[PDB]
This record gives C-alpha cells, sequence and structure tokens, in this order.
RNA sequence: UAAUACGUAGGGUCCGAGCGUUGUCCGGAAUUACUGGGCGUAAAGAGCUCGUAGGUGGUUUGUCGCGUUGUUCGUGAAAACUCACAGCUUAACUGUGGGCGUGCGGGCGAUACGGGCAGACUAGAGUACUGCAGGGGAGACUGGAAUUCCUGGUGUAGCGGUGGAAUGCGCAGAUAUCAGGAGGAACACCGGUGGCGAAGGCGGGUCUCUGGGCAGUAACUGACGCUGAGGAGCGAAAGCGUGGGGAGCGAACAGGAUUAGAUACCCUGGUAGUCCACGCCGUAAACGGUGGGUACUAGGUGUGGGUUUCCUUCCUUGGGAUCCGUGCCGUAGCUA
RNA sequence: GGUGAUGGCCUACCAAGGCGACGACGGGUAGCCGGCCUGAGAGGGUGACCGGCCACACUGGGACUGAGAUACGGCCCAGACUCC
C-alpha cells in the first residue's frame, strides 16, 4: 500500500542518486509539484517536469552531480511521518548541518526553506532533512 | 461455480442496467448466490477446510462491500439487504 | 517498537538488583555476634578466614 | 620462599581542617535505544490465515478551519536558575530593580500540509468477457505388482540370519517352486532442486461437488485500501475416547549375542500404534532459524504458464517483446 | 425535605440503567507542588529547608459557640496509657 507518497518520492530520489540515474518517474501530485519547486529553487534537482501518461499526470526529476562525479544529495531522511508527526515553533526551527542543509517547512504561506521561515518568523511542519 | 446463462441472468435482473457488471450490487448478488449453493454443498461435504477458507474469504468480501455501500448511501444498502434477505 | 506499541504498553525501566539486603537501605546496622568460626574460600583462592554470625537490629541472620 | 598486589619501613602520589569506609540516587547504561536498539544463527517474528475494535490511507476537482502554525494585548505568586549592577573590607550571605520565569486563557488578522464535512474522476482494489496449467480440497468407484496367510501339487535336508553364532522355523516334509483363494497398507519408473496450497502437506487411475492462481478485452464500482490487540478458524507426527480394521512395519516385552558390565547398537519374534468413522489434544530445528503489503534499485544462467509479433521454411528451445511462479551465481550496499 | 448557595445533601414514587478493555472496580506503595540531585539535552530520580496548598492532633466518633471548627493546649461519649 502506497501509504506515504512523500516518503516514496524521497526514497526514489535517493535510490536514483545511489544507482546513478538521470530521470526518475513518479505519479504527479500538488505536494510533489510544490516540493519540486522548493528543491529546484534551492539547487538540488537540476530540473523537474510534469507530463501526461496513460492514466494520470506524472513527473520526471532531473538531478545534478558534482563536477568530479560528486553526488548532489548525500542523505535523505523523513522527519514527520504518518503516525509520528513533528512540528516546530518560530524559535525552535530545526538546524541541519548547522545551516548547511535545507529543511522543508510547511508554513502558512506554503512550503518555504528553513532560512525563509526563519527570516519571516513563520513556522510549521518540517518535511525532510535534505543533505 | 456459476456458469454463463444464470450469471448473465443475475447480472441482468440485479444490475442498474443491462451492461454494467462491476456494480457493488452485482458483486453482492453473485457472492450471495455462490455462497448459498456452496453452503448447500458443504452441508454434505463436512471437513473440506480447504474450501471453507474460500468460504470465509468470500464472507469477508461480502461484509467489506456492504460496509462500503452503507458508508456511501444507506438507502440503497438497506433496500438491497431487505430484497436479498441478509441479516446484516 | 512502533509508536502505537509504545503508547499501548509503556516503556519499563530496569528493576534494580538491590544488594546488601540486611541494612534495608541503611548505611549502618548494629548487631551481636552469635558464633565465631572459619571457612575455606573457593577453589582459586584457598585460605582460613575468620567470619562471624551476628544478630541484627533488623532481625536478619 | 627470593611479592612494586600481605605487614613493616623509608621514599613518593592525591587531598587538606578535613581525609577515607559504608549506603541511598542520577551518569557513562545507546545496559528499556522518542531523539536513540535489535530479531538467521549471539535474545527475540507467533506455526500459518480471515477478520471486530483500534492504527493507517492510491487523485484531483470544492467550504467551513475544529489537527496546525500566524501574530496583538490579555495569565503564568513569592522564592529558586540564567544575564548585568549594586554592597557586606574581598569571604559565604544578602543590601538592589531590572532581566529570567520553557505552561494556560480570550479578542484581532492566514490556509500550504496534517482530520470530518461535503459532489467527480481512477494509476490501488474488485469484480465482468474468453482461455490456461495444476499431487489443490472431499466422497465414492476401480487396476496392477508385491508381503503375509490358507488350501492343494512337485519336491529334498536343512531354510533364514549377521563380523561369526544360537536362540528361530524344519524330517509332522522346511526353503524353493507352481495352481487357486483371502485379505489389509501403499502406488517405482513419469518423478526434477518441478505443481499447488496461506500453512501443516499434499501425487496408481475414473467419476462426482468444489476451492485457489495467471494471460489478453481492459466493460463496469469507484478511497471499498493496508494490517490487526483480544476473539475466533486452520494446523506434521506422537497421545486419548468410542466402535470397525489390523498384510507389512514396529515402541514396550521375551529370549540369542558382543561387552568387565548392555535394562542398547545386531538377531529371532512380537502387543500398543500404524488404517477406517466421528470427536478430541494444538505442540516441532511449524526453518528460508528472516511477519505481512507497497514503491525503487546493474546483470548472468535455467523451469514451468500464457500471450502476442516477425526471419518466416512460416517446419522451428529460429527471432523479438510481454507478465506470473520457480533454482544458482553474482555487482553497489548492508552486515560481527 | 436540606444547605450561606444548584445538586441523591436527605425522602417518596417512576424508568434500568450508569460505570467497563482510549483499562471499571480490586491489591501494595505514598502528602501534592514551586522545587533538590543528575543528565548537553530529552529524561531519570526525589520532596531535605523555605515556601503555596492538603490532612492530623493518645485511637473512634459527634455536636455547640460565630463572619470564620480537622476546633492541637474548646466540649461530650467510648477504649488505652499514666496518676490522685
Ligand atoms: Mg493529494
Ligand atoms: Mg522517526
Ligand atoms: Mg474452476
Ligand atoms: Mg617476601
Ligand atoms: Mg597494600
Ligand atoms: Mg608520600
Ligand atoms: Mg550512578
Ligand atoms: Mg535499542
Ligand atoms: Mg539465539
Ligand atoms: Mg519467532
Ligand atoms: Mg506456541
Ligand atoms: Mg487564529
Ligand atoms: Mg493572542
Ligand atoms: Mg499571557
Ligand atoms: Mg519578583
Ligand atoms: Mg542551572
Ligand atoms: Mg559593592
Ligand atoms: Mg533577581
Ligand atoms: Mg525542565
Ligand atoms: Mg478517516
Ligand atoms: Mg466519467
Ligand atoms: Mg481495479
Ligand atoms: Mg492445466
Ligand atoms: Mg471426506
Ligand atoms: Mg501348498
Ligand atoms: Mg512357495
Ligand atoms: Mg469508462
Ligand atoms: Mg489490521
Ligand atoms: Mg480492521
Ligand atoms: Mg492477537
Ligand atoms: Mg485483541
Ligand atoms: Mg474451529
Ligand atoms: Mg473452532
Ligand atoms: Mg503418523
Ligand atoms: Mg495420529
Ligand atoms: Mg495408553
Ligand atoms: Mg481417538
Ligand atoms: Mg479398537
Ligand atoms: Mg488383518
Ligand atoms: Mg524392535
Ligand atoms: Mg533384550
Ligand atoms: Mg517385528
Ligand atoms: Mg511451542
Ligand atoms: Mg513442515
Ligand atoms: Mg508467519
Ligand atoms: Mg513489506
Ligand atoms: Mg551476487
Ligand atoms: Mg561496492
Ligand atoms: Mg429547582
Ligand atoms: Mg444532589
Ligand atoms: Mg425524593
Ligand atoms: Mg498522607
Ligand atoms: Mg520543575
Ligand atoms: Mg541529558
Ligand atoms: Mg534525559
Ligand atoms: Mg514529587
Ligand atoms: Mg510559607
Ligand atoms: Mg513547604
Ligand atoms: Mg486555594
Ligand atoms: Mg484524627
Ligand atoms: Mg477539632
Ligand atoms: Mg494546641
Ligand atoms: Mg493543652
Amino acid at each position: 500500500t502506497m501509504t506515504d507518497p512523500i516518503a516514496d518520492f524521497l526514497t526514489r530520489l535517493r535510490n536514483a542518486n545511489s544507482a546513478y540515474h538521470d530521470e526518475v518517474t513518479l505519479p504527479h501530485s500538488k505536494l510533489k509539484a510544490n516540493i519540486a519547486e522548493i528543491l529546484k529553487r534551492e539547487g538540488y534537482i537540476s530540473d523537474y517536469r510534469t507530463e501526461d501518461a496513460r492514466v494520470g499526470k506524472s513527473l520526471v526529476v532531473q538531478l545534478k552531480y558534482g563536477p568530479s562525479r560528486e553526488r548532489s544529495i548525500a542523505g535523505l531522511r523523513r522527519v514527520s511521518k504518518p503516525g509520528l508527526r513533528v512540528y516546530a515553533k518560530s524559535t525552535n526551527l530545526p538546524r541541519v548541518l548547522g545551516g548547511l542543509g535545507v529543511a522543508i517547512i510547511s508554513t502558512s504561506s506554503g512550503l518555504l526553506t528553513d532560512r525563509q521561515a526563519a527570516r519571516q518568523g513563520v513556522g510549521g511542519e518540517v518535511l525532510a532533512y535534505v543533505w | 461455480a456459476l456458469t454463463a446463462e444464470q450469471k448473465k441472468e443475475i447480472l441482468g435482473q440485479y444490475g442498474l442496467h443491462d451492461t454494467d457488471t462491476g456494480s457493488p450490487e452485482a458483486q453482492v448478488a453473485l457472492l450471495t448466490k455462490r455462497i448459498q449453493d456452496l453452503t448447500e454443498h458443504l452441508k454434505v461435504h463436512k471437513h473440506d477446510h480447504h474450501s471453507r477458507r474460500g468460504l470465509l474469504l468470500l464472507v469477508g468480501r461480502r461484509r467489506r462491500l456492504l460496509k462500503y455501500v452503507a458508508q456511501v448511501d444507506v438507502a440503497r444498502y438497506r433496500s438491497l439487504i431487505e430484497r436479498l434477505g441478509l441479516r446484516r | 517498537p512502533t509508536i502505537q506499541q509504545l503508547v499501548r504498553k509503556g516503556r519499563r525501566d530496569k528493576i534494580a538488583k538491590v544488594k546488601t539486603a540486611a541494612l534495608k537501605g541503611s548505611p549502618q546496622r548494629r548487631g551481636v555476634c552469635t558464633r565465631v568460626y572459619t571457612t575455606t574460600p573457593k577453589k582459586p583462592n584457598s585460605a582460613l578466614r575468620k567470619v562471624a554470625r551476628v544478630k541484627l537490629t533488623s532481625q536478619v541472620e
């Protein structure tokens, strides 16, 4: 049972990075689209896209790798999952790699990066710790 | 099992129209007729645990479909229950 | 252990293997000697030590 | 018997107006693993299923925002901790008002995700159209070879047995061997690292009723999904009840033998059971020592199942593609 | 009917229910808390003093006084203890 689309998408991304893929195909969703917004604007995924398939709209992810073959994303771990969900206050926003990482936070405006949320003073739910 | 002639007949007089087959009502009708015939047979053949497993599987399927129907629309659910004689 | 199991059962901490049962949590007990004798330690170390059997205020032998 | 570990000495070490012992409690103890554990064998996946409650959800179209954060004033006693200042000659102490005070209240303004509410769609799931292979399951029917036994011939001194021998059965005619008859259990070859079954496990055929799994058309329902505490059903063999059956095999039990000793290994036999019918009991190293389900991730070598399509002889493990199950070896990773 | 104040606080009659596996009722433990010790932390332990509340006054009960009684050195009764 696909009981966590976000987790499955992140697992697919990290697995594709490990297997040295170029394109990852997933069913398309609004949450997937906006999360791709976040990651692409941060510069972790070279570029996304949404297409049309036999049944439902999907998406393909284009990654990058460091100039010396370097992996673009090192580790991917979900934080707030079905059952165990995690939130944060305006002051206790999570710190990843001492700021070297990006944590996806759901705030009133939408999903914004950790720095955006910290500067805006807004908070919400942290989605994934990307490094 | 139910063969072509009466399976078509049951689809015909129990479906919304004469084309649809995958309706929950068609599902329940087929399941009920099969279970009645099969319980008639099992009252003769006693220790066929292998097929009473399918018994329980079909019963679970019936109950799951009935839960779905009662959750979605109660009027049709109760009408079907009454017109087929099921206790629940 | 899944979160629902944790909620269902609660996490139990170790039950302390309390030593020195005689003082029952006291740093001291006073007693009266009943006998004086000697005993032989286990196989690795052999000797003739002096041990005393004492009656305690907590009535433990 | 020649101690840096006992005691004495010196010398040295830590500490100090206190120094040790003991005892309670936290820590390292991530040694109850939320942060932040593991389950193959080191301790652990139950024996396997359906499935109630609970826990959880495959999509987008829509509002209320009760899960949520959003800010404003509005509570949070003093005392204690943290910052700074202030003085007791510095000294503990307090002279000092700020600052601290991790939770709770309503009013003002948000909707991204996270529930219920709401109508619609289908990539899960499910049925529907036609095919498929199969030791799947239950009842009944039936054939064969063989053991054993009864009867009857031919037929002669042994037959059988183990490392050897006697218990054993024979001169009342053994063994063998041939005719006939009886009857119970089980089906070699097919038959394999193969089928199916959720799991135990299941195969000589025939018929009867019937379950499960898979392929193409994708017609239809449309968030029905997943798994499951308790509960309940299934569940090898051994064992028990009742009544049948009881060839072979064979615990226990007798004898023969080896052995110092054999209440065993071996031999002669041989009762439970082994089979039928219905009830029971529910444990196995019930193992793949790995719970179930979904998604993703280089290959190589085979089986079986079903599909298509082309060299096209269109014969053909000729070639391509597809999906299901099934053996072994292997990268990256993981792992003691 | 009763209370300074609603209410099974007490009484009568009606109905059979209420509490229960998001742990009732049962058993052992023990004053709660701001706090004290520990730990980077979450957390664990714990309730010295001070302080905010609670309950107790030889053991069991009850009531008077009033704005105010669990009435510690206020009252009555019963048991124990000591004494005249
Ligand atoms: Mg969605
Ligand atoms: Mg987690
Ligand atoms: Mg069939
Ligand atoms: Mg010496
Ligand atoms: Mg010494
Ligand atoms: Mg010294
Ligand atoms: Mg300690
Ligand atoms: Mg652990
Ligand atoms: Mg082990
Ligand atoms: Mg286990
Ligand atoms: Mg068991
Ligand atoms: Mg608001
Ligand atoms: Mg406010
Ligand atoms: Mg306030
Ligand atoms: Mg103050
Ligand atoms: Mg401090
Ligand atoms: Mg000063
Ligand atoms: Mg201050
Ligand atoms: Mg704290
Ligand atoms: Mg729901
Ligand atoms: Mg439509
Ligand atoms: Mg479907
Ligand atoms: Mg077949
Ligand atoms: Mg049967
Ligand atoms: Mg004869
Ligand atoms: Mg013969
Ligand atoms: Mg359609
Ligand atoms: Mg379940
Ligand atoms: Mg359920
Ligand atoms: Mg259970
Ligand atoms: Mg349960
Ligand atoms: Mg049962
Ligand atoms: Mg039962
Ligand atoms: Mg058996
Ligand atoms: Mg048996
Ligand atoms: Mg017996
Ligand atoms: Mg029996
Ligand atoms: Mg019998
Ligand atoms: Mg017989
Ligand atoms: Mg024997
Ligand atoms: Mg013997
Ligand atoms: Mg025998
Ligand atoms: Mg067991
Ligand atoms: Mg087995
Ligand atoms: Mg299992
Ligand atoms: Mg799984
Ligand atoms: Mg390999
Ligand atoms: Mg590697
Ligand atoms: Mg009134
Ligand atoms: Mg009342
Ligand atoms: Mg009344
Ligand atoms: Mg108390
Ligand atoms: Mg505190
Ligand atoms: Mg800590
Ligand atoms: Mg802690
Ligand atoms: Mg406390
Ligand atoms: Mg005070
Ligand atoms: Mg106090
Ligand atoms: Mg008060
Ligand atoms: Mg009292
Ligand atoms: Mg009083
Ligand atoms: Mg007093
Ligand atoms: Mg007095």
